[PDB]
């Protein structure tokens, strides 16, 4: 249902091994579709999804364009932060950025974000209604020369106009890609600990979107508080992966039954092994 | 696309 | 399983020559590690990743090649590189040693010093009588000894065993024995050992009563 | 700062003999300073291609590695991963069936 | 390639209504969304206005209620009204394409 | 210090089971990546790989003795445990146990325990019957060969010196030949002028330890 378009900027400060290394990756979703390596043989914005591909040359000239003035921009930032924050010139530091917009179902504006980083903690941000920033103790002079500069304003106009905009645009290229909803494919595995416990996995593999949820159930109310889960790991091929197990007691595995929420799920499935 | 012009901090 | 294979499976150098190994492999490995072990000493780790030197090992080493056919090069020979080389891989996991290349110092030519010694009078009361022939110090291990007991050919009562590489002048030094029992030995007289050399002309035969 | 949870495990069920891709998702960790080799037997695989560096929202970078392996009966690949805040190379041996 | 002939500035006396312009030539698929920045001589630059394709009009705080960012498709060109300009307004002026991350070439503007 | 130390068993009948251990320090088999291996060498035959214990207690055995192969580790006390059984005479050799680290480049059998030498056969402990080897009485105009026998002695551990550690500048000792008795036989021999035959005092010394049995035997020209 609902879409999201992201890119992420980081740039991290080599203190003496050449200037700052910056990477930029764009996201539809969950899908990567852009990218750029400072450090990369072409210094070029590469794309990294085949409904891209298709886009004209005008278009990734100014990809490109504006992902060096972003570069070049976050190689001043890092110097301005350092000082800042009277950190030594030796320290090796880093600067995420991550700007996009959210779609609803009806395809319009949902959620603006534009989040700023410094040496991974927050140092400041756009709030819910693109108009005010959110600020750290050393960050209020970054503020204050943001609110000076109007930067507010530029960017709801990129977020609410243009961001939504594109993001469309992408979709109806993507929509085979993007659009789709691969359905969980799932299994049950069972191992044995001892010969008076057992653990049973319940397997989600390949499922797009990531989002996903894994209910263990007692032939009853759910088994979170003894279940073993990772984190939706991405399969590579596009697509993710997710597991739960619990511990069976050596024969009551008909009792324990794994439940996979999922958007592409028809209706939810129930194994039971 | 990406933003045209980002402000330094 | 994946089995290798050294071609040579003893190799002599002289202390300044380049020096290659060569291990091959029945399938592709994705590295060929090498162990030096000079006799009696655990092996060593000597190229820990198909071209990396391991820890302490002299700069003279080199590893290459690559798929089922790599390489251990002595760019310059010095004496203390003589010792047994395994090549070793792990890519399959039943891992695999090669079958060793004895690398030893080449030396010039030596001839053996041969020498009998008869049963002792100690042995002879015990019911038994060894006689033991002696190759002193020739550098080419390929001398084979041939034991006569009374003119006649024998051939299978003789046990041989040969000294490691001298570290001094890298001579060779081997004895052979003959067991016989005491019937099997008063029967016979004038005893003999001939040994042939590539050192040695034409055989010398050393003999007693 | 943070510390690296790497999930080393194979884009599809492990069937030994058939191809697969070997992953080795390392995510959470800060900073981006990250060496990751994946090991057959414990030795360095090449081609390990990995994915691009991003973040998640609590600005803690997530890192995918990828190889194409081909599981078999008794070897064993492993994810050797080195990071500041580990004293240590930590490595995660890959389970058929987790 | 592409080029921004923008145009139209000048001195201006306090309170007019000077019409600044911009168009393109070269590609012909800038018209998506177009923006206008400014930066005053010793200032950083600042944002201005913004249009996208169907008209979709944002202004700063400062610039609210006074400017006017047009734009029409036929012809390539926008457009900046600029009613009541007070003297904080001298600055050069920067047309950008955001489709193509190209600046113009700085008409500038100075008000009495 | 990285320090692998195996024990066992010297001497094990056949059909037997053998009990190798190998007691380590300096690194913890805990560690992620470590490993121990057990690898054994035939007298003077090349190495072969026996079993290897992981450090999540992943254990990986050699195909060709996976039957009789098991290992185990203790890393409490810091110990690898390696059972073959019902060992036949082929499992005499010298076994190893080899530590693997995948942590850093190059620690495949990085380090190497001294090796536990191990015979298996059914003979039974004997002290060695020296008996001398008289220069021939036709002496040379050079140098002439003196040596000692060593013979039908067991296990293989044994020393001959001469004149108590005296004449160790030309002794050639040969090493241990398994003769078909089970026994072992060896002969040391030294080379001395022929001038200082009869003049000079000449005897070997045996150590042979395991059999605590020393014997030092008077070697004179033949008469």
């Amino acid at each position: 249902g609902s879409h999201s378009m992201r890119y992420f900027f980081t740039s991290v400060s080599r203190p003496g091994r050449g200037e700052p290394r910056f990477i930029a990756v764009g996201y539809v979703d969950d899908t990567q579709f852009v990218r750029f390596d400072s450090d990369a043989a072409s210094q070029r914005m590469e794309p990294r999804a085949p409904w891209i591909e298709q886009e004209g040359p005008e278009y990734w000239d100014g990809e490109t364009r504006k992902v060096k003035a972003h570069s070049q921009t976050h190689r001043v930032d890092l110097g301005t932060l350092r000082g800042y924050y009277n950190q030594s010139e030796a320290g090796s530091h880093t600067v995420q950025r991550m700007y996009g917009c959210d779609v609803g179902s009806d395809w319009r504006f949902l959620r603006g974000y534009h989040q700023y980083a410094y040496d991974g903690k927050d140092y400041i941000a756009l709030k819910e209604d693109l108009r005010s920033w959110t600020a750290a103790d050393a960050a209020q002079t970054t503020k204050h020369k943001w609110e000076a500069a109007h930067v507010a304003e530029q960017l709801r106009a990129y977020l609410e106009g243009t961001c939504v905009e594109w993001l469309r645009r992408y979709l109806e290229n993507g929509k085979e890609t993007l659009q789709r909803t691969d359905a969980p494919k799932t299994h049950m595995t069972h191992h044995a600990v001892s010969d008076h416990e057992a653990t049973l996995r319940c397997w989600a593999l390949s499922f797009y979107p990531a989002e996903i949820t894994l209910t263990w159930q007692r032939d009853g109310e759910d088994q979170t508080q003894d279940t073993e889960l990772v984190e939706t790991r991405p399969a590579g091929d596009g697509t993710f992966q997710k597991w739960a197990a619990v511990v069976v007691p050596s024969g009551q595995e008909q009792r324990y039954t794994c439940h996979v929420q999922h958007e592409g799920l028809p209706k939810p499935l129930t194994l039971r092994w | 696309s990406l933003l045209m012009w980002i402000t330094q901090c | 399983q994946i089995v290798l294979t050294q071609s040579p499976a003893i190799m002599s150098a002289s202390p300044g020559e380049k020096v290659t190994i060569t291990c091959s492999a029945s399938s592709s490995v994705s590295y060929m590690h090498w162990f030096q072990q000079k006799p009696g000493t655990s092996p060593k780790l000597w190229i820990y990743s198909t071209s990396n030197l391991a820890s302490g090992v002299p700069a003279r080493f080199s590893g290459s090649g690559s798929g089922t056919s790599y390489s251990l090069t002595i760019s310059r020979m010095e004496a203390e590189d003589a010792a047994t080389y395994y090549c070793h891989q792990r890519s399959s996991y039943p891992l695999t040693f090669g079958a060793g290349t004895k690398l030893e110092i080449k030396r010039t030519v030596a001839a053996p010093s041969v020498f009998i010694f008869p049963p002792s009078d100690e042995q002879l009361k015990s019911g038994t009588a060894s006689v033991v022939c002696l190759l002193n110090n020739f550098y080419p291990r390929e001398a084979k000894v041939q034991w006569k007991v009374d003119n006649a050919l024998q051939s299978g009562n003789s046990q041989e065993s040969v000294t490691e590489q001298d570290s001094k002048d890298s001579t060779y030094s081997l004895s052979s024995t003959l067991t016989l029992s005491k019937a099997d030995y008063e029967k016979h007289k004038v005893y003999a050992c001939e040994v042939t050399h590539q050192g040695l002309s034409s055989p010398v035969t050393k003999s007693f009563n | 700062q943070r510390t690296p949870k790497i999930q080393v495990y194979s884009r599809h069920p492990a069937e030994n003999g058939k191809s697969n891709f070997l992953n080795c998702y390392v995510s959470g960790f800060h900073p981006s300073d990250i060496e990751v080799d994946l090991l057959k037997n414990g030795e360095r695989i090449e081609k390990v291609e990995h994915s691009d560096l991003s973040f998640s929202k609590d600005w803690s970078f997530y890192l995918l590695y990828y190889t194409e392996f081909t599981p078999t009966e008794k070897d064993e690949y492993a994810c050797r991963v080195n990071h500041v805040t580990l004293s240590q190379p930590k490595i995660v041996k890959w389970d058929r069936d987790m | 390639q592409v080029q921004l002939q923008e145009s139209g500035g000048g001195l201006v006396q306090a309170g007019g209504s000077l019409r600044l312009s911009c168009a393109a030539s070269g590609n012909i698929s800038a018209v998506y969304t177009m923006g206008w920045y400014r930066q005053a001589p010793g200032k950083e630059r600042e944002f201005v206005a913004a249009i996208d394709y169907g008209g979709s009009t944002y202004y700063a705080d400062s610039v609210k209620g006074r400017f006017t960012i047009s734009r029409d498709n036929a012809k390539n060109t926008v457009y900046l009204q600029m009613n009541s300009l007070k003297p904080e307004d001298t600055a050069v002026y920067y047309c950008a394409s955001y489709y193509h991350g190209y600046w113009g070439q700085g008409t500038q503007v100075t008000v009495s | 210090q990285v320090t692998l130390k195996e024990s066992g068993p010297g001497i094990l009948q056949p059909s037997q089971t053998l009990s190798l251990t190998c007691s380590f320090s300096g690194f913890s088999l805990s560690t992620s990546g470590m490993g121990v291996s057990w690898i054994r060498q035939p007298s003077g035959k090349g190495l072969e790989w026996l079993a290897h214990i992981y450090w999540d207690d992943d254990k990986r055995y050699n195909p060709s003795l996976k039957s009789r192969l098991t290992i185990s580790k203790d890393t409490s006390s810091n110990q690898v445990f390696l059972k073959i059984t019902s060992v036949d005479t082929a499992d005499t050799a010298t076994y190893y146990c080899a530590r693997v680290y995948y942590g850093y480049d190059g620690g495949f059998f990085d380090y190497w325990g001294q090796g536990t030498t191990l015979t298996v056969s059914s003979a039974s402990t004997k002290g060695p019957s020296v008996f001398p080897l008289a220069p021939s009485s036709k002496t040379s105009g050079g140098t002439a060969a003196l040596g000692c026998l060593v013979k039908d002695y067991f296990p293989e551990p044994v020393t001959v010196s001469w004149n108590s550690g005296a004449l160790t500048s030309g002794v050639h000792t040969f090493p241990a030949v398994l003769q078909s008795s089970g026994l072992y036989s060896l002969s040391s021999v030294v080379t001395v002028p022929s001038s200082s035959l009869g003049t000079q005092t000449y005897i070997c010394n045996v150590n042979h330890k395991p059999s605590n049995t020393k014997v030092d035997k008077k070697v004179e020209p033949k008469s």
